[PDB]
RNA sequence: GGCCCCUUAGCUCAGUGGUUAGAGCAGGCGACUCAUAAUCGCUUGGUCGCUGGUUCAAGUCCAGCAGGGGCCACCA
RNA sequence: CGGCCCCCUGGACGAAGACUGACGCUCAGGUGCGAAAGCGUGGGGAGCAAACAGGAUUAGAUACCCUGGUAGUCCACGCCGUAAACGAUGUCGACUUGGAGGUUGUGCCGGCGUGGCUUCCGGAGCUAACGCGUUAAGUCGACCGCCUGGGGAGUAC
Protein backbone atom coordinates (compact mmCIF):
# COMPACT_ATOMS: atom_id res chain seq x y z
CA UNK A 1 0.00 0.00 0.00
CA UNK A 2 1.21 3.61 -0.03
CA UNK A 3 1.74 3.64 3.48
CA UNK A 4 3.63 0.63 4.92
CA UNK A 5 1.66 -0.07 7.86
CA UNK A 6 0.90 -3.65 7.29
CA UNK A 7 2.57 -6.71 9.64
CA UNK A 8 3.07 -10.11 10.78
CA UNK A 9 0.15 -11.93 12.17
CA UNK A 10 0.73 -14.88 14.98
CA UNK A 11 0.00 -18.22 13.96
CA UNK A 12 -0.52 -21.30 16.24
CA UNK A 13 1.59 -24.28 15.52
CA UNK A 14 -0.42 -27.49 14.80
CA UNK A 15 -1.06 -29.58 17.71
CA UNK A 16 0.42 -32.87 17.31
CA UNK A 17 3.56 -31.76 15.63
CA UNK A 18 4.17 -28.28 17.01
CA UNK A 19 4.88 -27.07 13.24
CA UNK A 20 3.31 -23.84 11.68
CA UNK A 21 4.76 -25.11 8.44
CA UNK A 22 1.92 -27.64 9.16
CA UNK A 23 -0.51 -25.17 10.23
CA UNK A 24 0.03 -23.06 7.02
CA UNK A 25 -0.56 -25.89 4.86
CA UNK A 26 -3.89 -26.97 6.63
CA UNK A 27 -4.78 -23.09 6.10
CA UNK A 28 -4.30 -22.92 2.39
CA UNK A 29 -6.17 -26.64 1.99
CA UNK A 30 -9.02 -25.06 4.22
CA UNK A 31 -12.09 -23.78 2.19
CA UNK A 32 -15.52 -22.59 3.89
CA UNK A 33 -14.05 -22.20 7.34
CA UNK A 34 -14.15 -25.73 8.34
CA UNK A 35 -10.76 -26.51 9.59
CA UNK A 36 -11.31 -29.59 11.50
CA UNK A 37 -12.12 -31.64 7.98
CA UNK A 38 -8.70 -30.09 6.71
CA UNK A 39 -6.35 -31.28 9.12
CA UNK A 40 -8.03 -34.70 9.14
CA UNK A 41 -7.51 -35.12 5.15
CA UNK A 42 -3.61 -33.29 6.04
CA UNK A 43 -3.22 -36.41 8.89
CA UNK A 44 -4.63 -38.76 6.21
CA UNK A 45 -2.23 -37.61 3.73
CA UNK A 46 0.79 -37.87 5.73
CA UNK A 47 0.84 -41.18 7.48
CA UNK A 48 0.19 -42.94 4.49
CA UNK A 49 2.53 -40.99 2.73
CA UNK A 50 4.60 -42.20 5.88
CA UNK A 51 4.43 -45.77 5.82
CA UNK A 52 4.33 -45.84 1.52
CA UNK A 53 8.14 -44.31 1.99
CA UNK A 54 9.00 -45.65 5.39
CA UNK A 55 11.75 -43.02 5.56
CA UNK A 56 10.08 -40.96 8.41
CA UNK A 57 6.90 -38.79 8.82
CA UNK A 58 8.03 -35.42 8.86
CA UNK A 59 10.99 -35.25 6.77
CA UNK A 60 9.43 -36.48 3.04
CA UNK A 61 7.29 -33.63 3.53
CA UNK A 62 10.15 -31.35 3.89
CA UNK A 63 12.21 -33.22 0.98
CA UNK A 64 9.27 -32.67 -1.46
CA UNK A 65 8.84 -29.02 -0.54
CA UNK A 66 12.66 -28.64 -1.08
CA UNK A 67 12.43 -30.31 -4.20
CA UNK A 68 9.47 -27.87 -5.82
CA UNK A 69 10.67 -24.17 -3.99
CA UNK A 70 11.69 -21.96 -6.61
CA UNK A 71 14.05 -19.13 -7.00
CA UNK A 72 13.29 -16.55 -9.43
CA UNK A 73 10.11 -15.34 -11.09
CA UNK A 74 9.17 -12.78 -13.83
CA UNK A 75 7.59 -9.25 -13.24
CA UNK A 76 7.47 -6.00 -15.16
CA UNK A 77 9.81 -3.11 -15.33
CA UNK A 78 9.86 0.49 -17.57
CA UNK A 79 12.68 2.20 -18.25
CA UNK A 80 11.19 4.50 -21.12
CA UNK A 81 7.59 3.81 -21.03
CA UNK A 82 7.71 0.31 -22.82
CA UNK A 83 6.48 -3.11 -20.65
CA UNK A 84 8.88 -5.97 -20.26
CA UNK A 85 9.20 -8.84 -18.44
CA UNK A 86 12.16 -8.83 -15.88
CA UNK A 87 13.51 -11.75 -13.53
CA UNK A 88 13.84 -11.38 -9.88
CA UNK A 89 14.66 -13.00 -7.04
CA UNK A 90 11.68 -14.96 -4.58
CA UNK A 91 12.19 -14.25 -0.58
CA UNK A 92 12.12 -17.77 1.37
CA UNK A 93 8.38 -17.24 2.80
CA UNK A 94 6.92 -16.36 -0.63
CA UNK A 95 8.76 -19.82 -1.94
CA UNK A 96 7.07 -22.12 0.89
CA UNK A 97 3.71 -20.06 0.00
CA UNK A 98 3.97 -20.78 -3.42
CA UNK A 99 4.86 -24.54 -3.03
CA UNK A 100 2.37 -25.07 -1.02
CA UNK A 101 0.17 -23.45 -3.57
CA UNK A 102 1.26 -25.37 -6.56
CA UNK A 103 0.97 -28.68 -4.52
CA UNK A 104 -2.71 -28.14 -3.24
CA UNK A 105 -3.74 -26.99 -7.05
CA UNK A 106 -1.83 -30.08 -8.32
CA UNK A 107 -3.48 -32.45 -6.01
CA UNK A 108 -6.99 -31.05 -6.37
CA UNK A 109 -7.34 -31.90 -10.15
CA UNK A 110 -7.50 -35.67 -10.22
CA UNK A 111 -9.23 -39.13 -10.52
CA UNK A 112 -9.28 -40.71 -7.29
CA UNK A 113 -11.76 -41.23 -4.56
CA UNK A 114 -10.39 -39.56 -1.85
CA UNK A 115 -8.44 -35.98 -1.42
CA UNK A 116 -6.07 -37.60 1.21
CA UNK A 117 -4.83 -40.10 -1.53
CA UNK A 118 -4.44 -37.29 -4.60
CA UNK A 119 -2.36 -35.58 -1.53
CA UNK A 120 -0.30 -38.75 -0.89
CA UNK A 121 0.32 -39.25 -4.61
CA UNK A 122 0.97 -35.47 -5.22
CA UNK A 123 3.76 -35.27 -2.01
CA UNK A 124 5.34 -38.61 -3.68
CA UNK A 125 5.73 -37.09 -7.01
CA UNK A 126 7.42 -34.04 -6.08
CA UNK A 127 9.66 -35.67 -3.86
CA UNK A 128 10.83 -38.07 -6.98
CA UNK A 129 10.44 -35.30 -9.67
CA UNK A 130 7.32 -36.60 -11.28
CA UNK A 131 4.61 -33.92 -10.03
CA UNK A 132 2.63 -31.39 -12.24
CA UNK A 133 4.15 -28.75 -9.78
CA UNK A 134 7.76 -29.93 -11.37
CA UNK A 135 6.48 -28.65 -14.67
CA UNK A 136 5.45 -25.23 -12.87
CA UNK A 137 8.85 -24.49 -11.56
CA UNK A 138 10.64 -25.80 -14.60
CA UNK A 139 8.28 -23.52 -16.89
CA UNK A 140 8.83 -20.83 -14.58
CA UNK A 141 12.57 -21.00 -14.59
CA UNK A 142 13.08 -21.47 -18.22
CA UNK A 143 10.83 -18.68 -18.50
CA UNK A 144 13.33 -16.55 -16.24
CA UNK A 145 15.89 -17.70 -18.34
CA UNK A 146 14.46 -16.82 -21.69
CA UNK A 147 14.37 -13.01 -20.89
CA UNK A 148 17.75 -12.53 -19.10
CA UNK A 149 18.77 -9.63 -21.19
CA UNK A 150 16.86 -7.42 -19.85
CA UNK A 151 17.93 -7.85 -16.18
CA UNK A 152 19.14 -4.27 -15.03
CA UNK B 1 48.24 -25.46 -38.92
CA UNK B 2 49.49 -22.42 -37.10
CA UNK B 3 50.49 -20.75 -34.07
CA UNK B 4 50.41 -16.86 -33.38
CA UNK B 5 49.88 -16.16 -29.43
CA UNK B 6 49.28 -12.15 -30.49
CA UNK B 7 46.21 -11.03 -32.01
CA UNK B 8 44.13 -7.74 -32.06
CA UNK B 9 40.20 -7.54 -31.43
CA UNK B 10 38.51 -5.17 -33.09
CA UNK B 11 34.97 -3.99 -31.58
CA UNK B 12 32.26 -2.58 -33.85
CA UNK B 13 29.45 -0.99 -31.50
CA UNK B 14 26.45 0.52 -32.66
CA UNK B 15 22.78 1.10 -31.63
CA UNK B 16 21.71 -2.12 -33.43
CA UNK B 17 24.36 -4.53 -33.07
CA UNK B 18 27.42 -5.14 -31.90
CA UNK B 19 30.52 -6.85 -34.02
CA UNK B 20 33.65 -8.54 -32.34
CA UNK B 21 36.38 -10.23 -34.86
CA UNK B 22 40.03 -11.43 -33.80
CA UNK B 23 42.58 -10.63 -36.21
CA UNK B 24 46.50 -11.25 -36.78
CA UNK B 25 48.63 -8.00 -36.28
CA UNK B 26 49.02 -7.61 -40.25
CA UNK B 27 44.93 -7.47 -40.54
CA UNK B 28 44.01 -10.99 -41.17
CA UNK B 29 40.84 -12.31 -39.71
CA UNK B 30 40.64 -15.53 -37.58
CA UNK B 31 37.33 -15.44 -36.48
CA UNK B 32 34.28 -13.32 -35.74
CA UNK B 33 30.91 -13.35 -33.90
CA UNK B 34 27.85 -11.16 -33.79
CA UNK B 35 25.27 -10.49 -31.18
CA UNK B 36 22.77 -11.57 -33.35
CA UNK B 37 23.88 -14.43 -34.74
CA UNK B 38 24.31 -15.46 -31.09
CA UNK B 39 20.23 -16.48 -30.73
CA UNK B 40 19.40 -12.45 -29.98
CA UNK B 41 17.16 -10.75 -32.05
CA UNK B 42 15.36 -7.31 -31.94
CA UNK B 43 15.16 -5.16 -28.98
CA UNK B 44 17.45 -7.81 -26.58
CA UNK B 45 20.13 -8.01 -29.55
CA UNK B 46 21.07 -4.01 -28.45
CA UNK B 47 22.13 -5.14 -24.63
CA UNK B 48 25.15 -5.51 -23.17
CA UNK B 49 24.42 -9.02 -22.43
CA UNK B 50 24.53 -9.48 -26.31
CA UNK B 51 27.42 -8.62 -26.13
CA UNK B 52 29.34 -9.96 -23.81
CA UNK B 53 27.85 -13.44 -25.21
CA UNK B 54 29.50 -12.59 -28.33
CA UNK B 55 32.69 -11.93 -27.50
CA UNK B 56 32.59 -15.33 -25.77
CA UNK B 57 31.82 -17.56 -28.17
CA UNK B 58 34.36 -15.27 -30.61
CA UNK B 59 36.97 -15.89 -27.91
CA UNK B 60 35.63 -20.08 -28.14
CA UNK B 61 36.80 -20.13 -31.61
CA UNK B 62 40.38 -18.88 -31.68
CA UNK B 63 41.37 -21.35 -28.81
CA UNK B 64 42.82 -23.76 -31.61
CA UNK B 65 44.96 -20.78 -32.55
CA UNK B 66 46.74 -20.72 -29.57
CA UNK B 67 46.79 -17.08 -28.82
CA UNK B 68 47.72 -16.16 -25.15
CA UNK B 69 47.81 -11.80 -25.75
CA UNK B 70 45.38 -9.59 -27.35
CA UNK B 71 44.65 -5.35 -27.30
CA UNK B 72 41.26 -3.83 -28.00
CA UNK B 73 40.33 -1.22 -30.18
CA UNK B 74 37.22 0.13 -30.44
CA UNK B 75 34.75 2.21 -32.45
CA UNK B 76 30.89 3.15 -32.27
CA UNK B 77 28.80 4.39 -29.39
CA UNK B 78 26.53 1.34 -28.50
CA UNK B 79 25.76 -0.12 -25.09
CA UNK B 80 28.24 -2.94 -25.65
CA UNK B 81 31.14 -0.98 -25.79
CA UNK B 82 31.78 -2.05 -21.75
CA UNK B 83 30.90 -5.91 -21.01
CA UNK B 84 32.94 -6.82 -24.18
CA UNK B 85 36.29 -6.53 -22.88
CA UNK B 86 35.10 -7.63 -19.41
CA UNK B 87 33.63 -10.99 -20.95
CA UNK B 88 37.43 -10.91 -22.86
CA UNK B 89 38.77 -11.07 -19.75
CA UNK B 90 36.67 -14.03 -18.31
CA UNK B 91 38.68 -15.98 -21.34
CA UNK B 92 42.04 -14.62 -19.59
CA UNK B 93 43.51 -13.22 -22.36
CA UNK B 94 46.32 -10.83 -21.84
CA UNK B 95 44.81 -7.35 -22.31
CA UNK B 96 47.96 -5.11 -23.29
CA UNK B 97 46.39 -1.96 -24.91
CA UNK B 98 42.48 -0.64 -24.73
CA UNK B 99 42.06 2.35 -27.64
CA UNK B 100 39.14 4.12 -29.58
CA UNK B 101 39.64 4.53 -33.13
CA UNK B 102 35.84 5.93 -33.51
CA UNK B 103 36.11 8.21 -36.48
CA UNK B 104 35.58 11.60 -36.45
CA UNK B 105 34.82 14.29 -39.58
CA UNK B 106 37.13 17.50 -38.98
CA UNK B 107 34.23 20.06 -40.77
CA UNK B 108 33.25 16.54 -44.07
CA UNK B 109 29.48 15.35 -45.57
CA UNK B 110 26.53 16.08 -44.85
CA UNK B 111 23.88 13.83 -42.00
CA UNK B 112 20.85 12.98 -42.63
CA UNK B 113 17.29 15.70 -41.84
CA UNK B 114 16.14 14.28 -37.89
CA UNK B 115 13.70 12.09 -37.61
CA UNK B 116 10.22 13.88 -37.06
CA UNK B 117 8.61 11.09 -34.69
CA UNK C 1 43.10 7.01 -26.27
CA UNK C 2 45.89 5.04 -26.40
CA UNK C 3 45.92 3.47 -22.79
CA UNK C 4 49.32 1.39 -22.62
CA UNK C 5 48.93 -1.45 -19.35
CA UNK C 6 51.96 -1.12 -17.34
CA UNK C 7 53.75 -4.24 -15.60
CA UNK C 8 51.96 -5.02 -12.23
CA UNK C 9 48.26 -3.76 -12.13
CA UNK C 10 45.26 -5.24 -12.34
CA UNK C 11 42.81 -5.23 -15.51
CA UNK C 12 40.48 -3.00 -13.45
CA UNK C 13 42.78 0.22 -13.07
CA UNK C 14 43.74 0.17 -16.51
CA UNK C 15 39.74 -0.15 -17.53
CA UNK C 16 39.08 2.90 -15.26
CA UNK C 17 42.01 4.70 -17.15
CA UNK C 18 40.40 4.29 -20.39
CA UNK C 19 36.64 4.75 -19.66
CA UNK C 20 38.23 8.00 -17.76
CA UNK C 21 40.43 9.21 -20.57
CA UNK C 22 37.44 8.91 -23.47
CA UNK C 23 34.97 10.88 -21.38
CA UNK C 24 37.83 13.21 -21.06
CA UNK C 25 37.81 13.18 -24.34
CA UNK C 26 34.31 13.74 -25.25
CA UNK C 27 34.25 11.11 -28.66
CA UNK C 28 30.29 10.25 -27.83
CA UNK C 29 29.46 14.10 -27.55
CA UNK C 30 30.60 14.09 -31.09
CA UNK C 31 29.29 11.04 -32.32
CA UNK C 32 25.61 12.30 -30.67
CA UNK C 33 26.09 15.69 -32.54
CA UNK C 34 27.37 14.64 -35.40
CA UNK C 35 23.98 11.87 -35.97
CA UNK C 36 21.63 14.17 -38.16
CA UNK C 37 21.76 17.62 -39.53
CA UNK C 38 21.22 21.23 -37.73
CA UNK C 39 19.94 24.12 -39.75
CA UNK C 40 22.35 27.06 -38.58
CA UNK C 41 19.18 28.90 -37.47
CA UNK C 42 18.24 26.26 -35.28
CA UNK C 43 21.79 25.79 -33.36
CA UNK C 44 22.37 29.74 -33.48
CA UNK C 45 19.03 29.86 -31.36
CA UNK C 46 19.95 26.72 -29.39
CA UNK C 47 22.90 28.16 -28.34
CA UNK C 48 21.94 31.73 -26.94
CA UNK C 49 18.76 29.73 -25.36
CA UNK C 50 21.35 27.36 -23.47
CA UNK C 51 23.47 30.76 -22.39
CA UNK C 52 20.68 32.79 -21.52
CA UNK C 53 19.28 29.51 -19.23
CA UNK C 54 22.87 28.50 -17.73
CA UNK C 55 23.11 32.79 -16.55
C1' G D 1 13.33 -46.34 -78.35
C1' G D 2 18.23 -45.48 -74.61
C1' C D 3 20.40 -43.61 -70.43
C1' C D 4 19.01 -41.12 -64.79
C1' C D 5 16.15 -38.05 -60.12
C1' C D 6 13.44 -39.55 -56.15
C1' U D 7 9.08 -41.19 -53.51
C1' U D 8 8.59 -39.40 -45.00
C1' A D 9 3.75 -36.11 -40.30
C1' G D 10 -1.95 -31.72 -41.93
C1' C D 11 2.29 -28.97 -45.45
C1' U D 12 7.86 -28.44 -47.22
C1' C D 13 12.45 -29.82 -46.83
C1' A D 14 16.60 -33.57 -43.95
C1' G D 15 18.27 -38.36 -42.55
C1' U D 16 25.61 -42.87 -42.44
C1' G D 17 22.55 -50.98 -43.25
C1' G D 18 23.25 -51.35 -35.88
C1' U D 19 21.72 -48.81 -30.69
C1' U D 20 18.02 -41.33 -34.77
C1' A D 21 12.43 -40.75 -37.79
C1' G D 22 14.99 -34.51 -37.94
C1' A D 23 13.46 -29.29 -38.15
C1' G D 24 10.55 -25.52 -39.95
C1' C D 25 5.57 -24.44 -41.11
C1' A D 26 -0.57 -23.32 -38.89
C1' G D 27 -3.31 -23.90 -34.33
C1' G D 28 -4.15 -24.68 -28.51
C1' C D 29 -2.78 -23.05 -23.52
C1' G D 30 -0.25 -19.94 -20.47
C1' A D 31 3.36 -15.21 -19.56
C1' C D 32 3.32 -9.18 -19.85
C1' U D 33 0.09 -4.86 -20.22
C1' C D 34 -5.89 -1.90 -16.92
C1' A D 35 -6.71 -4.34 -21.63
C1' U D 36 -5.34 -5.49 -27.63
C1' A D 37 -0.63 -5.02 -31.05
C1' A D 38 4.14 -6.56 -31.01
C1' U D 39 7.28 -10.00 -28.00
C1' C D 40 8.33 -14.93 -24.53
C1' G D 41 7.44 -20.16 -22.67
C1' C D 42 5.04 -25.34 -23.24
C1' U D 43 2.82 -28.45 -26.57
C1' U D 44 -1.70 -31.54 -29.78
C1' G D 45 1.88 -34.63 -34.96
C1' G D 46 4.79 -39.20 -38.73
C1' U D 47 1.94 -46.10 -43.00
C1' C D 48 9.55 -43.65 -45.62
C1' G D 49 3.97 -44.79 -52.75
C1' C D 50 2.02 -50.86 -53.27
C1' U D 51 5.31 -55.18 -53.25
C1' G D 52 9.60 -57.88 -53.43
C1' G D 53 14.87 -58.81 -53.36
C1' U D 54 19.84 -60.06 -51.01
C1' U D 55 20.97 -59.20 -46.30
C1' C D 56 22.04 -61.18 -38.35
C1' A D 57 21.71 -56.18 -39.06
C1' A D 58 17.95 -51.90 -45.12
C1' G D 59 13.63 -44.84 -44.09
C1' U D 60 19.07 -46.48 -45.38
C1' C D 61 21.19 -51.05 -50.51
C1' C D 62 18.61 -52.94 -55.34
C1' A D 63 14.51 -52.34 -57.80
C1' G D 64 8.99 -54.19 -60.77
C1' C D 65 5.17 -50.95 -61.73
C1' A D 66 2.94 -46.33 -60.84
C1' G D 67 3.45 -41.28 -59.86
C1' G D 68 5.68 -36.83 -60.38
C1' G D 69 10.47 -35.60 -63.42
C1' G D 70 15.42 -34.16 -68.05
C1' C D 71 18.38 -35.35 -71.90
C1' C D 72 19.68 -38.33 -75.80
C1' A D 73 17.41 -39.27 -80.29
C1' C D 74 13.30 -39.12 -84.86
C1' C D 75 13.05 -39.50 -93.27
C1' A D 76 6.75 -45.87 -91.79
C1' C E 1 31.23 36.94 -43.54
C1' G E 2 35.14 30.95 -40.44
C1' G E 3 41.15 25.40 -42.40
C1' C E 4 46.62 27.66 -44.06
C1' C E 5 49.75 31.00 -47.35
C1' C E 6 50.41 35.19 -51.06
C1' C E 7 48.68 39.44 -54.44
C1' C E 8 44.94 43.77 -55.28
C1' U E 9 41.46 46.79 -52.47
C1' G E 10 37.17 49.67 -49.06
C1' G E 11 36.17 51.35 -44.14
C1' A E 12 36.74 52.30 -38.35
C1' C E 13 39.53 53.98 -34.08
C1' G E 14 43.62 56.64 -30.78
C1' A E 15 47.61 60.03 -30.07
C1' A E 16 50.02 65.71 -30.35
C1' G E 17 50.48 69.44 -34.66
C1' A E 18 49.34 72.13 -39.12
C1' C E 19 46.06 73.76 -43.09
C1' U E 20 40.67 75.45 -45.82
C1' G E 21 36.98 78.55 -43.80
C1' A E 22 29.88 76.88 -43.38
C1' C E 23 32.04 73.82 -48.16
C1' G E 24 26.17 71.42 -43.76
C1' C E 25 21.38 68.05 -42.67
C1' U E 26 17.24 65.66 -45.05
C1' C E 27 15.49 64.14 -49.65
C1' A E 28 9.65 63.33 -54.03
C1' G E 29 11.11 61.58 -59.15
C1' G E 30 16.27 58.87 -60.44
C1' U E 31 20.33 55.40 -59.78
C1' G E 32 22.93 51.16 -57.34
C1' C E 33 23.25 46.84 -54.07
C1' G E 34 20.15 43.00 -52.23
C1' A E 35 19.18 35.52 -48.24
C1' A E 36 16.97 31.09 -50.29
C1' A E 37 14.04 29.00 -53.98
C1' G E 38 13.47 29.64 -59.58
C1' C E 39 15.13 30.60 -65.19
C1' G E 40 19.02 30.55 -69.81
C1' U E 41 23.98 28.66 -72.09
C1' G E 42 28.30 25.59 -71.04
C1' G E 43 30.95 22.35 -67.12
C1' G E 44 31.06 19.09 -62.59
C1' G E 45 28.55 15.60 -59.50
C1' A E 46 31.08 12.31 -53.18
C1' G E 47 27.05 13.24 -49.45
C1' C E 48 22.09 15.09 -48.98
C1' A E 49 17.53 15.27 -51.22
C1' A E 50 11.48 18.23 -53.87
C1' A E 51 9.08 14.79 -57.76
C1' C E 52 8.79 9.39 -58.19
C1' A E 53 8.84 3.65 -56.78
C1' G E 54 8.40 -0.05 -53.11
C1' G E 55 7.63 -1.74 -47.47
C1' A E 56 4.92 -0.71 -43.21
C1' U E 57 1.10 2.04 -39.63
C1' U E 58 -4.14 3.04 -40.27
C1' A E 59 -11.33 2.54 -40.78
C1' G E 60 -8.66 5.25 -44.97
C1' A E 61 -2.91 7.42 -45.24
C1' U E 62 -1.82 10.94 -52.02
C1' A E 63 1.52 11.80 -44.71
C1' C E 64 4.62 11.47 -40.21
C1' C E 65 8.80 6.00 -40.08
C1' C E 66 12.03 2.57 -43.35
C1' U E 67 14.66 1.04 -48.19
C1' G E 68 15.93 3.51 -52.91
C1' G E 69 16.23 7.92 -55.77
C1' U E 70 15.98 12.61 -60.40
C1' A E 71 16.08 18.08 -60.85
C1' G E 72 18.62 20.97 -57.28
C1' U E 73 22.62 21.97 -53.92
C1' C E 74 28.98 23.21 -56.61
C1' C E 75 31.75 26.47 -61.04
C1' A E 76 31.75 30.79 -65.17
C1' C E 77 28.61 34.56 -67.44
C1' G E 78 23.55 36.60 -67.74
C1' C E 79 18.25 37.24 -65.66
C1' C E 80 14.76 37.41 -61.49
C1' G E 81 14.06 41.71 -57.22
C1' U E 82 11.09 38.85 -53.21
C1' A E 83 11.36 37.04 -46.92
C1' A E 84 8.80 36.99 -39.49
C1' A E 85 14.47 41.27 -45.58
C1' C E 86 12.54 41.97 -37.35
C1' G E 87 15.25 45.72 -32.74
C1' A E 88 7.99 43.88 -35.81
C1' U E 89 11.52 50.67 -33.34
C1' G E 90 13.45 56.25 -40.56
C1' U E 91 17.96 59.69 -40.94
C1' C E 92 20.65 63.88 -38.46
C1' G E 93 21.64 67.16 -33.95
C1' A E 94 21.41 68.80 -28.73
C1' C E 95 20.20 68.03 -23.16
C1' U E 96 18.83 64.58 -18.66
C1' U E 97 20.46 60.30 -11.29
C1' G E 98 23.26 54.86 -11.00
C1' G E 99 25.34 49.39 -10.47
C1' A E 100 27.83 44.85 -12.63
C1' G E 101 30.61 42.91 -16.94
C1' G E 102 33.07 42.08 -22.25
C1' U E 103 36.37 43.80 -26.43
C1' U E 104 39.92 47.22 -28.44
C1' G E 105 43.45 52.13 -28.23
C1' U E 106 46.31 55.89 -25.18
C1' G E 107 48.84 59.29 -20.69
C1' C E 108 51.23 59.59 -15.64
C1' C E 109 53.39 56.55 -11.45
C1' G E 110 49.97 46.63 -9.63
C1' G E 111 47.96 52.26 -8.76
C1' C E 112 45.86 56.99 -10.77
C1' G E 113 43.29 58.71 -15.51
C1' U E 114 41.30 59.15 -20.64
C1' G E 115 38.54 57.45 -25.90
C1' G E 116 35.48 53.71 -29.33
C1' C E 117 32.11 49.66 -29.64
C1' U E 118 29.12 46.17 -26.97
C1' U E 119 25.87 42.69 -22.77
C1' C E 120 22.50 42.67 -18.19
C1' C E 121 19.72 45.33 -14.08
C1' G E 122 17.51 49.62 -12.68
C1' G E 123 15.80 55.86 -10.91
C1' A E 124 12.82 60.35 -12.68
C1' G E 125 9.71 60.56 -16.73
C1' C E 126 6.53 58.16 -20.32
C1' U E 127 2.77 54.19 -21.55
C1' A E 128 -3.95 51.13 -22.09
C1' A E 129 -0.89 47.52 -20.09
C1' C E 130 3.31 44.65 -21.06
C1' G E 131 7.25 47.44 -20.65
C1' C E 132 11.38 51.48 -22.37
C1' G E 133 14.84 53.80 -19.40
C1' U E 134 22.09 58.23 -21.55
C1' U E 135 22.64 52.46 -27.20
C1' A E 136 15.12 55.83 -24.57
C1' A E 137 9.48 54.08 -26.27
C1' G E 138 12.53 60.58 -21.49
C1' U E 139 12.76 66.63 -22.97
C1' C E 140 13.19 69.55 -27.96
C1' G E 141 14.55 70.98 -33.38
C1' A E 142 14.97 69.77 -39.43
C1' C E 143 13.27 66.68 -43.35
C1' C E 144 11.14 62.31 -45.63
C1' G E 145 7.68 57.78 -45.72
C1' C E 146 2.98 55.81 -44.02
C1' C E 147 -2.65 55.19 -41.31
C1' U E 148 -8.18 56.39 -41.00
C1' G E 149 -13.91 49.88 -38.88
C1' G E 150 -13.95 44.11 -40.32
C1' G E 151 -14.69 41.34 -45.17
C1' G E 152 -14.54 41.73 -50.74
C1' A E 153 -8.61 42.65 -51.63
C1' G E 154 -2.91 43.86 -52.23
C1' U E 155 -7.96 41.16 -55.85
C1' A E 156 -10.11 42.75 -61.03
C1' C E 157 -9.16 46.20 -65.43
MG1 LIG F 1 2.88 9.80 -32.72
MG1 LIG G 1 12.85 57.05 -53.56
MG1 LIG H 1 20.67 30.27 -55.13
MG1 LIG I 1 17.42 26.94 -60.51
MG1 LIG J 1 20.54 25.88 -62.91
MG1 LIG K 1 23.14 21.11 -66.39
MG1 LIG L 1 19.00 9.46 -48.71
MG1 LIG M 1 12.70 9.27 -47.55
MG1 LIG N 1 14.18 22.27 -59.53
MG1 LIG O 1 7.62 43.42 -48.53
MG1 LIG P 1 17.06 38.27 -41.34
MG1 LIG Q 1 8.39 45.65 -42.27
MG1 LIG R 1 16.05 53.42 -42.46
MG1 LIG S 1 15.59 47.60 -17.84
MG1 LIG T 1 -8.76 54.55 -37.63
MG1 LIG U 1 -11.25 50.24 -43.85
MG1 LIG V 1 -13.88 48.45 -45.25
MG1 LIG W 1 1.75 41.33 -54.66
MG1 LIG X 1 -1.08 41.86 -58.43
Amino acid sequence: PRRRVIGQRKILPDPKFGSELLAKFVNILMVDGKKSTAESIVYSALETLAQRSGKSELEAFEVALENVRPTVEVKSRRVGGSTYQVPVEVRPVRRNALAMRWIVEAARKRGDKSMALRLANELSDAAENKGTAVKKREDVHRMAEANKAFAH
Amino acid sequence: RKQVSDGVAHIHASFNNTIVTITDRQGNALGWATAGGSGFRGSRKSTPFAAQVAAERCADAVKEYGIKNLEVMVKGPGPGRESTIRALNAAGFRITNITDVTPIPHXGCRPPKKRRV
Amino acid sequence: PVIKVRENEPFDVALRRFKRSCEKAGVLAEVRRREFYEKPTTERKRAKASAVKRH
